[PDB]
């Protein structure tokens, strides 16, 4: 079974940058899609961006297009999200999830990380 | 962003009863070419990552018991539990999965109480 | 060929160096520092024709040199040092790389 | 402008004979890449030199490759004058600004077909090895024949597969029945193939052999298997020394810089240092002529009017220069083709009939050659009269 | 008894795996005294310092092989070129692992370069393989990077040579441009919908934006792009329904380097069994000599065959039997829809959803109906008359009560020296006009009659520039695309059949002489003519070429050259003034002329019995039914009726 492990909790000064890591294993890292979601405590998750590892195709939320950047490392099969210009609004829990696709048809996020809290 | 309307906002029932939770999208999530609804039902419990419950507004996951029943099509959708258990207590969200209707958005959510 | 410059100063500053004796788009322009107590120094050069710029490692990151092809002026900006300044031009025969035409001199002080 | 003239020679070429123009004259012996890089980076700190004229005495062709690469990485034009550095390469790059002298394969092929036409040898074949660049030669020949006034007779093309086993390759070698044969091979394979053909007996006087400048290597290095009378053309003109070549290069550079100054004054620019571009001569010296000599280039970097020379192998086992190349035409010092019956000491060729006739009205009709194509009509025959 | 190996790696985990593989290379090879010494260097932002450092260090270590294995270069140039050139100066083989530029297959520049990944010409080969699946023969080509565009085009030509098919259009330009809408409009008018894309991502996004503005993503459009075309911002502008390909395991550097190192170890052990094993010197200083086993070692590595997948270098030193995947843009989420075997394509169960309608293959080969016909001023077949008042033709009736069906024809007033540019719509009628009307009535299409800018049939003539032979006249216009189908008294010969197509000839006649009131060509006074017997023919007509073909009539070719007339009317008028004495021309035309003018007389000989037919374009569906219609017209009494109209009648 696939596993996605995220980085630990971060205390970042306002206006500074954080770069979160998400190690993936147990599946084809190159031929899947990974999504970063922002979930404030007591709030629903906010989709940030998705990236395809096989083609480096990147697509960000308009609210986070100028705030978040995504990178991957094929050797380590680890996803990366670098959040810059951090503000107190960014005090939330970020999650990385792997898309579930059946018969070539995506059916929803089937795999999840443990979650990371950025203060 | 397609506005996802969930009703009711919360409910409390006794064990063994039947409940119904509705999901309404501002736009038709059905694509005419394939006639499939880009709606997904989820079960989110406290302190855990949300667990994918029903996709396509009608198909249960392998781990989802038959007691869960998702219905509705187009803009209006419904999640129904024929036999409510205490373990089902969670906040359930419906989220659209239509790629042409980016970005992905979530409804207000329904809190289940026992 | 004659040269003219700005006035005295007394943060950041800018000093102009205007050419009125030749075709300003052909020859390089060099900046010199002559702080009293020693001979001189060397800052950088600029070619107005193409805009290629080279700077000295000692003064790198502190002096920015720019030129305007329309008014035939040279601008050197020092950011964030009290010395006499000169803008000069070579004869053009090359190789020797000597300095023949001299400006007036702008005295900056802090 | 600031031009550096570097010569890597074993032949004793000294140095004293070599608005802002300065020239650099040096003599170099070694040809290792680290030395090239070190010298280039040292001189690049020497007063902003924009011009580089280089020649080599060795016959190594990687020197031109490294020169082109460094020119691209420094955006500085470089010339090829002599040796392996002046050898015409395959396909230059627009990013590069390196230029050479001498002709490509297509120009020499056109000259070869002109030579063949001027002797009316209209029956031939085509022999090609696995040497790279053969398919371009094949395509150029196919395109050249179909738009010609001659109507050449071409046998099927002979292509080698490996070092000939003499099992199935000899099957193709036997079917060669023409008198003129075209061969495209490297020097090492030429000895093998020529010994093979001499064993097959296709080394007769009428079995002429034509090869490009590629197979003709060192003038001193002459294999014994080349019959006395091999047809070769190479751009090595021994009447013009390297001094004229570098002088013409200086003229080209000065004219290009002078003409590019008026359109834009700040053209000459070289990079500051090895460690740590809008208007140039890259697309400007296409048209240029100095002292009448049209030294213009092509869009791929080649020359427009090179200096090709026709050479053959005399009985003294020497490459004998015979025919040169004019502006577009072809001159021949020996109008009447020598027989060269003695290629080796085992060749007693003696099959010919000197026939002399007299002008008789219904039997011997003497007519002037057709000026439209400069060829006797097919139902006539060649002749001559000592007038 | 020691082997030195130089490598360029930055990631420390990959270098650790590289050292592990080097150590494990001595496992299955026994306890022989051969040793493998490892040497690695990291990145530097520059490309000259890296080059010199790597060259000097791996020369001093006296290594045998060098590797380049870094995809994520911030520099977009992807240049291992200094390493390759420097290690090729001593003919020491170099191994590439990431770079896929087609320039590196050329071994005239890169003397000692090999790589285990295929350049993009293999993608063109896979595209040609895909062409074998859906029976497609018309394509439109567009390649931007001219460094590899020529190579891609040459590979496509080699692929197409087996079927002997030619692309409808090819294009190359300078990458980074944006105004490419003109070429898109040019391609829109064509019949093929097959679009081949191979360019940079900037160009791909630009052309996707331009095509989306021009609305060329409808039904029937064939889309096919390479791997480089669907990454970065190019994926953002990709129209839905497109087909993409995938390089399997082209980025997992671990197994790639593992296989490369295993191959290197086996090749080194294979070479160790041979004699004359020299070593590279410290060529950094004063060692100007090449490795005398350089080509030997390279050829040993070229014959490297393995089975543990199979790694095999071709004559280009590239890996074959690479596995390719097929991806489809389903609502902008990539879905695997097919795979490519070593030489086969295996589609999966996923549906092939297209930008337009059906999932079945859309026949993106358009059809044609409006035909631009060209014809010439023929005295008994094509008449010329100015319009009555404005674009109108006087409805004259024949003596049989049949109205004369005319057609509005647009042609110049006179020749260029007399009338430079004066074209007015006129009325045309005769024989071929009626034939064309019958053809249009029988079938389903439309047409537009227009004239030819000159009055010459067409000859192949050298243009004064480039020394190249060019055509003119009817063939000059037809090959230029301005015409579609030549309907005229077309003389069938051997030159025309090579360049254009024909149908069954509709005429049967030969050649003769018009005289005024010799016995054919066998007249001795015409064998050696003089200033008295004047025989002439039409300049740049098929008869002049026919007489030039047989050099036995060179003197006749040397006499007619002084009196060639532009049109048959000029010759007839001149001989009516008795300024001419003979006129080699067709039989039917001169017979109708003799019927018109009683003084016109023909000779006896009837030679070169050819026919007149309908000129066409190249192989087109406008051929089979056209020839069938011509035959069906010949079989019944239609030809007799047309002869009653024009041929049979006498004056």
């Amino acid at each position: 079974q696939g596993q996605m492990q995220q980085s630990g909790a971060e205390l970042v000064k306002p206006g500074a940058s954080v770069k979160l890591s998400c190690k993936t294993s147990g599946f084809s890292f190159s031929t899947s899609y990974i999504n970063w979601l922002k979930q404030k405590p007591g709030q629903s998750l906010e989709w940030i961006a998705w990236i395809y590892a096989g083609t480096d195709g990147t697509s960000y939320n308009q609210k986070f297009t100028d705030k978040a950047q995504l990178t991957v490392d094929t050797s380590s099969s680890t996803a990366y999200m670098q959040f810059s210009s951090l503000t107190t609004d960014d005090s939330a829990i970020y999650y990385c999830a792997r898309e579930g696709i059946y018969y070539g048809n995506y059916a929803g996020f089937t795999y999840w990380g443990q979650g990371t809290l950025v203060t | 962003d397609i506005v996802m309307t969930q009703s009711p906002s919360s409910l409390a029932v006794t064990a063994g009863e039947k409940v119904t939770m509705r999901c309404k999208s501002s736009q038709s999530l059905l694509w005419s070419v394939n006639q499939n609804n880009y709606l997904s039902w989820y079960q989110q419990k406290q302190g855990q990552p949300p667990k994918l419950l029903i996709y396509g507004a009608s198909i249960r996951e392998s781990w989802v018991p038959d007691r869960f029943t998702g219905s509705g099509s187009g803009t209006d959708f419904t999640l129904t539990i024929s036999n409510v258990h205490a373990e089902d207590l969670a906040v359930y969200y419906c989220q659209h999965n239509h790629g042409s209707f980016l970005p992905y958005t979530f409804g207000g959510g329904t809190k289940l109480e026992i | 060929v004659q040269l003219q410059q700005s006035g005295a100063e007394l943060a950041s500053v800018k000093i102009s160096c205007k050419a009125t004796g030749y075709t300003f788009r052909s020859y390089w322009i060099e900046w010199l520092k002559q702080r009293p107590g020693h001979g001189l120094e060397w800052i950088g050069e600029i070619l107005p024709g193409s805009g290629r710029t080279n700077y000295n490692e000692k003064f790198k990151g502190k002096a920015t040199i720019t030129a305007d092809t329309s008014s035939n002026t040279a601008y050197m900006q020092l950011s964030s040092d009290s010395a006499v300044y000169y803008c000069t031009r070579s004869r053009g025969t090359m190789i020797t790389r000597e300095f023949t035409y001299w400006g007036q001199g702008a005295l900056v002080t802090v | 402008l600031n031009i550096a003239v570097l010569l890597g020679h074993s032949h004793d070429v000294t140095e004293r004979e070599l608005l802002d123009v300065n020239v650099v004259a040096l003599l170099m012996n070694r040809t290792d890449p680290k030395s090239l890089i070190t010298h280039v980076c040292d001189l690049m700190s020497g007063a902003r030199i924009h011009g580089l004229v280089f020649g080599d005495d060795t016959d190594q062709e990687a020197v031109a490759q490294m020169l082109d690469f460094i020119s691209s990485q420094t955006f500085i034009p470089i010339l090829g004058i002599h040796g392996g550095a002046s050898m015409i390469m395959a396909d230059k790059d627009p990013t590069s600004t390196f230029f050479q002298f001498g002709a490509s394969i297509q120009q020499q092929a056109t000259v070869m077909l002109k030579i063949m036409q001027d002797y009316d040898w209209h029956v031939f074949s085509l022999v090609t090895t696995i040497f790279p660049g053969y398919r371009d030669f094949i395509s150029f020949i196919k395109t050249t024949v179909d738009n010609s006034f001659v109507g050449w007779d071409m046998q099927n093309v002979i292509t080698l597969d490996t070092s000939f086993e003499d099992a199935k390759t000899q099957v193709q070698l036997k079917k060669i029945h023409s008198s003129v044969i075209l061969l495209y091979c490297s020097k090492d394979e030429a000895v093998l193939i020529l010994s093979e053909a001499r064993s097959l007996g296709l080394t007769g006087y009428d079995f002429f052999w034509i090869v490009p400048s590629l197979v003709s290597g060192n003038t001193e290095l002459i294999p014994k298997e080349f019959p006395s009378g091999l047809i070769s053309v190479s751009y090595d003109d021994w009447d013009y020394s390297l001094e004229a070549r570098v002088r013409d290069g200086l003229g080209i550079l000065t004219t290009a810089a002078s003409s590019m100054l008026e359109k834009f004054s700040y053209i000459p620019e070289a990079k500051a240092s090895c460690y740590g571009p809008l208007h140039t001569l890259h697309q400007f010296m296409v048209n240029v002529t100095w002292d009448g000599k049209d030294l213009s280039f092509t869009e791929e970097g080649y020359q427009v009017h090179p200096r090709l020379v026709v050479i053959v192998l005399n009985k003294d086992r020497e490459w004998e220069k015979v025919g040169k190349w004019e502006n577009q035409t072809l001159s021949l010092r020996h109008a009447v083709w020598p027989r060269y019956k003695s290629f080796s000491d085992c060749e007693p060729d003696d099959n010919h009939l000197s026939i002399v006739t007299l002008e008789e009205a219904p039997f011997v009709i003497v007519e002037d050659i057709d000026p439209l194509t400069e060829t006797c009509v097919r139902n006539t025959v060649p002749c001559r009269k000592f007038v | 008894k020691i082997v030195n190996i130089g490598a360029v790696l930055s990631t420390r985990k990959h270098e650790q795996m590289f050292r592990e593989a080097v150590n494990q290379a001595n496992k299955r090879h026994g306890s022989w005294k051969i040793q493998l010494n490892a040497t690695s260097v990291t990145h530097k932002p520059n490309a000259i310092q890296m080059a010199l450092s790597v060259c000097e260090d791996l020369i001093s270590s006296q290594v045998y092989a060098i590797l380049v294995s870094h995809p994520p270069t911030p520099n977009d140039h992807f240049t291992p070129t200094p390493v390759s050139y420097t290690a090729g100066f001593y003919r020491i083989p170099v191994l590439g692992l990431t770079t896929r530029m087609s320039i590196y297959s050329d071994k005239s520049i890169h003397l000692s370069f090999l790589r285990t990944v295929p350049p993009y010409s293999h993608q063109s080969s896979v595209w040609f393989e895909m062409m074998r699946v859906y029976n497609w023969n018309h394509i439109i080509l567009l390649v931007s990077d001219d460094h590899e565009g020529r190579a891609a085009q040459k590979r496509l030509e080699t692929l197409l040579e087996e079927r002997e098919s030619k692309a409808e259009k090819v294009l190359q330009f300078d990458p980074g441009t944006k105004n490419v809408t003109a070429l898109l409009m040019e391609a829109r008018d064509l019949e093929a919908r097959v679009i081949i894309l191979s360019a940079s991502e900037d160009d791909a996004a630009t052309v996707y934006r331009a095509a989306a503005m021009l609305n060329m993503t409808g039904s029937g459009y064939v889309w096919l792009v390479g791997e480089r075309e669907i990454s970065g911002n190019a994926l953002r502008y990709a129209p839905d329904g497109i087909i993409g390909l995938q390089l399997i395991n082209g980025k997992n550097e671990s197994a790639h380097i593992s296989d490369a190192v295993g191959v290197v170890a086996q090749a080194v052990h294979e070479l160790l069994e041979k004699e004359n094993i020299t070593d590279p010197p410290r060529g950094c200083v004063g060692n100007t000599n090449i490795w005398k086993t350089g080509p030997l070692f390279k050829r040993v590595l070229m014959s490297s065959k393995y089975a543990d997948g199979r790694v095999e270098f071709n004559e280009d030193g590239d890996r074959k039997f690479a596995n390719y995947s097929i991806m489809n843009l389903q609502n902008r989420k990539l879905v695997q829809v097919g795979i490519y075997n070593g030489t086969h394509v295996i589609p999966n169960d996923r549906k092939i959803i297209w930008p337009g309608g059906e999932t079945e293959k859309p026949r993106g080969y358009q059809m044609s109906t409006r035909l631009k016909i060209v014809t010439i001023h023929q005295e008994p077949f094509v008449y010329v008359k100015p319009t009555m008042s404005d674009g109108t033709c006087k409805e004259e009736f024949t003596v049989n009560g049949d109205p004369v069906k005319k057609v509005i024809c647009t042609g110049p007033n006179d020749t260029s020296p007399g009338s430079p540019r004066h074209t007015v719509p006129q009325c045309c009628y005769g024989f071929c006009v009626d034939l064309l009307i019958k053809l249009a009535r029988t079938m389903n299409f439309t047409y537009e009659v227009h004239l030819v800018a000159d009055g010459k049939f067409g000859t192949q003539e050298r243009v004064n520039n480039s020394n190249k032979k060019e055509w003119n006249g009817m063939m000059g216009e037809l090959l230029s695309g301005q015409a579609d189908m030549i309907v005229a008294p077309l003389t069938i010969n051997n030159e025309r059949a090579q360049y254009i197509e024909f149908s069954k000839p509709f005429k049967y006649q030969g050649l003769t002489i018009l005289v005024k009131k010799i016995t054919g060509i066998n007249d001795p006074r015409l064998r050696n003519p003089s200033d008295k017997f004047i025989y002439a023919t039409v300049k740049q007509s098929s008869v002049d070429i026919y007489f030039r073909r047989q050099v036995e009539l060179s003197t006749m070719y040397r006499h007619m050259e002084k009196h060639n007339y532009e049109s048959a009317a000029e010759a007839i008028q001149a001989v009516r003034d008795n300024k001419l004495h003979a006129f080699i021309w067709d039989s039917a035309v001169l017979e109708f002329e003799a019927s018109q003018k009683c003084d016109l007389v023909t000779t006896g000989e009837l030679f070169f019995r050819s026919g007149f037919g309908i000129g066409m374009r190249k192989d087109s569906p406008w051929k089979q039914n056209v020839s069938l219609s011509i035959l069906k017209s010949h079989e019944n009494g239609f030809m007799e009726d047309l002869d009653k109209t024009w041929v049979r009648y006498q004056e």
